[PDB]
């Protein structure tokens, strides 16, 4: 089975920079995807097909990946921004098919 | 807008059986693919199964296949997921997603329904 | 020969799954590049498009309605099997060009399949594998895997039914069995599908086409910085319209021409008109036609 490993806490500071780093074996040759979700909702796509960003998503967020690492970056972060992050892959192997990472909540500090 | 919205009960014992239905508007819904993605209390996201627009080619999970069976309305715009067998493993939050491709991600959810 | 891109109908040229391309396959227009259809215009490559080309492409038909998609619309070839589409791929010869996801074609129950791969993995040089990509950029079209036009009919063809002399099997369809000494070759064989039909593969393509002075005859434009223009603004002769149009002698037999105020010209477009097509001495009307190259085995008698 193919797996995604999500560090599961990143605290910054509001107006620095986030960094979640969704980590799986040779994960540059695979589309990735960055859902957010909040306490008592549903998540909600903010990043597809590596890099790129659905209507309604501010310019603040940006998706990379190469190798075995896959980034999201949430530049001039808000205290909005406090959530789950959840990276997610296709993978036609053992039955799951959608592989969904560990997830990495984010904590606004100086809150 | 696109508004896949979610019915269903979710309080049973265990080996019962339950029935989600998310009904859709917004967009067409024959052309796009629907899956059932799960999330156990404060742990992460499990996906379970998916179905094709037309209604073959179904593919489940393996922790869930064999129990579970779901289906489609293309006419009346639902898309159902029965539960049969169930015990406490499966106690979560159910949400359906549409995908548009087998291969794509996941665009918008349903509101989520308690298990 | 100027307006091969103004295209009948709405003008669509791309797969449901594949949505990134839409800002210029959605629709196709003077301007832009289409990977799904821009590689249908390399001359000598796709002549029976090229000839009847103001008829529609096949994802064209299926956004137009006329042509319907098949269950699982893309079958995977890294899957279990993917076995749904492999059976009708194997028995044609056709070669994808590098940094294909997608290829689709007219299955042979009538409705539009594809053969697609993973994210970020590419169709072989024969269409029959995926491997990981070699470049940086995939194409974000499919690619079709047949010479093909459509058109809209509702002429029933049910009571139709593939028929060629000394032929066993042509690609999935098995004709009858044979007992002599076959000879198995690829062969470029046309075919069409009807309202109510399958594949009807033929032996001779014999085709015919009545002009007449409908709205998909024509071509309108208005401002080389040229784009297209709906046809359905412009009023009809004695009848109500948004916008002010001229045409050709054509289209100002029909509608209501100003020289001088005119947002648009209209011509005529060659080679358009309903197209009938002759199979086993009765005419009619299809919903595609087309050819492929697949395995075709004949008896010796």
């Amino acid at each position: 089975s193919y797996e995604l490993t999500q560090p599961p806490s990143v605290s910054v500071a509001p107006g620095k920079t986030a960094r979640i780093t969704c980590g799986g074996n040779n994960i540059g040759s695979k589309s990735v995807h960055w859902y957010q979700q909040k306490p008592g909702q549903a998540p909600v796509l903010v990043v597809y097909d590596d890099s790129d960003r659905p209507s309604g998503i501010p310019e603040r967020f940006s998706g990379s990946n190469s190798g075995n690492t896959a980034t999201l970056t949430i530049s001039r972060v808000e205290a909005g921004d406090e959530a789950d992050y959840y990276c997610q892959v296709w993978d036609s192997s053992s039955d799951h098919l959608y592989v969904f990472g560990t997830g990495t909540k984010v904590t606004v500090l100086g809150q | 807008q696109v508004q896949l919205v979610q019915s269903g009960g979710g309080l049973v014992k265990p080996g019962g059986s339950l029935r989600l239905s998310c009904a859709a508007s917004g967009f067409t819904f024959s052309d796009y693919y629907m899956s059932w993605i799960r999330q156990a209390p404060g742990k992460g996201l499990e996906w379970v199964s998916y179905i094709s627009p037309g209604g073959s080619t179904i593919y489940y999970a393996d922790s869930v296949k064999g129990r579970f069976t779901i289906s489609r309305d293309n006419a009346k715009n639902s898309l159902y997921l029965q539960m049969n067998s169930l015990r406490a493993e499966d106690t979560a939050v159910y949400y359906c997603a549409s995908s548009a491709d087998v291969y794509n991600w996941f665009d918008p959810w349903g509101q989520g329904t308690l298990v | 020969d100027p307006h091969l891109r103004n295209r009948p109908g709405k003008g669509h040229n791309y797969i449901d799954g594949m949505t990134q391309e839409d800002a210029t396959c959605k629709p196709v227009t003077y301007a832009g590049a289409c990977s799904s259809f821009d590689v249908l215009l390399e001359k000598g490559k796709f002549p029976l498009f090229q000839s009847y080309a103001h008829h529609r492409t096949l994802l064209e038909a299926v956004h137009d309605t006329i042509i319907a998609k098949a269950d699982p619309p893309s079958c995977d070839l890294q899957s279990a099997h993917g076995n749904p589409c492999m059976k009708e791929k194997l028995v044609m010869k056709t070669h994808c060009p590098n940094d294909y996801q997608s290829a689709h074609y007219l299955n042979n129950d009538g409705k539009m399949a594809s053969v697609k791969c993973p994210p970020k993995y590419e169709l072989t040089e024969d269409c029959n594998f995926c491997r990981q990509m070699t470049g940086a950029s995939l194409k974000k079209g499919s690619y079709p895997l047949q010479d093909l036009f459509c058109q809209s009919s509702e002429d029933d063809g049910s009571k139709l039914k593939t028929k060629m002399k000394g032929v066993c099997e042509v690609g999935v369809q098995a004709l009858k069995k044979c007992d002599g000494q076959l000879s198995t070759a690829h062969e470029v064989v046309p075919f069409a599908v009807f309202k109510n039909s399958k594949k009807v593969y033929l032996d001779k393509l014999d085709l015919k086409t009545e002009e007449n002075l409908l709205p998909d005859s024509f071509v309108c434009f208005e401002h080389r910085e040229l784009k297209s223009f709906d046809i359905s603004q412009c009023p009809k002769i004695g009848g109500h319209g948004s916008k002010k149009c001229t045409g050709d002698a054509a289209f100002c037999s029909a509608y209501e021409c100003t020289a001088q105020y005119a947002n648009a010209y209209c011509s005529h477009a060659n080679g358009s008109g309903i197209v009938q097509i002759q199979v086993s001495g009765v005419w009619k009307k299809p919903l595609c036609v087309g050819y492929e190259r697949v395995v075709v085995k004949r008896e010796l008698s």
